[PDB]
């Protein structure tokens, strides 16, 4: 969906400009049911950095 | 290129009671649902809306 | 490059074409080209972009290939950026290619064409500091190209490096900054050679 | 038995004895419910007004719910009060704690000689108990006052699972024939210790 594009831009805009802060982008399927929030946060806390 | 995490793809634990998680969404029902889910797992959370 | 690849009929679609020193461009355009023209179209206007439909309807041979070239976008990190500025500058960065790609598809100039290439930077694959609006523009065009490609149209977004011919002899410093970051220029004709044969076949 | 501390004969004696005490509780006038409030919140509400005294914190299976059991009159008015504060609450089920200190004398009339008749031996590996949340010592295991605390006191399952994960247990296997114990294990384990340290449940 083209209207999502500012989210991918803003993610990379953080990665190079506040480089001490950890962050991640997760892209969901837009039509399947969304997963349990503990699955999302769980796999994200395994990344140091970005 | 997208690589599947078929190797080691298991979530692991959330990092203990160091502080709250803030959830903001376009949908109040989604924000509330994830705040209920984090409560079941003993993680403190706050719901935010526009 | 179009001359080197034997393009017999060529048209330039941008406001620069009747205010810049294009006599050198027309002079290299003496090779291989049998008909050469300039529209002086303002691509910000949908009514003026629609005037480009005459270029396929006229007694000249029909339109079969399109190249929208790289564009300037101003500097900006996340600081000095806000919900008033962003909605102006992202619109400015995208208005042209979006309205052209739309109108050309609405009246069959798209699909009635073997290649249709939209410019973006290779720097936008990992992204970079100080270029937020340009990153957003390249992301949006990367999505818009796929939307039409899945419909059966040979539209491609090219994330190119800097064109070597675009390194101004008056000021190498924009290339020096990128050279330290490890992005190096290449000839635009060689980047076109490595991509423009592909969209109908891969 | 799995820890090697009892023979199959000792285990068969002890289970069949504890079963008869369990009948006397299950057949009684009392009740139990679950409320989506933590031990501090429910133990505070236990003091917050005098009308609701008569039921107690029977289990701590997870951070998110605790079990209230005792007199059916206390159970009913506790359950209403938390829906008025805005939490979710289960329907009533049978009693899960002793209902009189007379029942303690009814149990102590049974377990003492039976427990003293078991051929206990020192554990091969650490045995954790929902009466303690801690390793049982060889001098403690031999006392009928340990085994009777399952009917008297809180079922402290969360504190047991927490000591498994402080003590380096990476993977946690569930013999889920009744009570679905792998579910409470995952929800009590997955929010404590370092981030991203492994946790397998099956």
């Amino acid at each position: 969906h083209p209207a999502q594009a500012p989210l991918t831009a803003l993610f990379t805009s953080l990665v190079w400009e506040h480089p001490e802060l950890p962050c991640a982008q997760v892209d969901l399927d837009p039509a399947e049911d969304p997963p349990t929030v503990v699955s999302l946060l769980g796999q994200v806390m395994r990344l140091p950095g970005a | 290129v997208w690589h599947a995490l078929a190797e080691d793809g298991r979530p692991g634990a959330i990092g203990g009671g160091t502080g709250s998680w803030l959830v903001f969404s376009d949908d109040p029902e989604r924000a509330a649902a994830w705040c209920d889910e984090l409560a079941l797992f003993g993680v403190p959370a706050v719901a935010l809306a526009g | 490059w179009l001359a080197a690849r034997g393009a017999r009929s060529v048209v330039l679609a941008g406001a620069e074409s009747e205010r810049g020193d294009l006599a050198g461009a027309r002079t290299t355009g003496h090779a291989g080209i049998e008909r050469l023209e300039h529209v002086a179209v303002d691509l910000s206007s949908a009514a003026d972009v629609a005037r480009l439909a005459e270029l396929c309807a006229d007694g000249r041979p029909p339109l079969r290939g399109v190249l929208l070239l790289p564009q300037p976008v101003a500097g900006g990190g996340l600081d000095e950026l806000d919900g008033a500025r962003f909605g102006a500058e992202l619109a400015g960065a995208l208005r042209g290619p979006v309205e052209l790609t739309r109108r050309f598809t609405d009246v069959g100039l798209t699909g009635g064409t073997d290649f249709f290439v939209l410019s973006t930077s290779v720097v936008s694959l990992p992204g970079r500091a100080g270029t937020v609006v340009g990153s957003a523009a390249d992301a949006f065009l990367t999505a818009l190209a796929r939307h039409h490609r899945q419909a059966g149209l040979p539209v491609v977004a090219a994330a190119w490096g800097p064109w070597l011919e675009s390194v101004d002899e008056s000021d190498e410093a924009p290339a020096v900054a990128f050279a330290e970051a490890g992005v190096y220029p290449a000839p635009g004709g060689e980047m076109l050679d490595a991509l423009l044969p592909l969209p109908a076949a891969g | 038995y799995a820890a090697g501390a009892l023979s199959l004969a000792d285990g068969a004696a002890l289970v069949t004895a504890l079963g008869r005490i369990t009948e006397r509780v299950a057949t009684g006038p009392g009740a139990s419910v679950w409320v989506r409030a933590t031990e501090d919140e429910v133990r505070a509400a236990l003091s917050g007004s005098q009308e609701q005294v008569g039921a107690a914190v029977a289990a701590v299976d997870e951070p998110g719910t605790t079990v209230v059991s005792g007199d059916a009159g206390a159970v009913a008015r506790v359950a209403a009060h938390w829906r008025a504060h805005g939490r979710a609450t289960g329907a009533p089920r049978p009693a899960r704690l002793l209902l009189s200190p007379d029942d303690e004398q009814a149990a102590l009339a049974e377990l003492r000689a039976i427990v003293a008749g078991l051929a206990f031996r020192e554990p091969e590996v650490p045995l954790l108990s929902t009466v303690t949340g801690q390793p049982v010592e060889p001098a403690e295991l031999r006392s009928a006052e340990h085994w009777l605390d399952h009917l008297r006191g809180p079922t402290r399952f969360l504190d047991g699972v927490r000591r498994l994960r402080t003590d380096g247990v990476t993977r946690l296997v569930g013999l889920d024939l009744s009570g679905d114990l792998t579910g409470p294990a995952g929800r009590s384990a997955a929010g404590f210790g370092e981030p991203g340290r492994p946790l397998l449940l099956a």
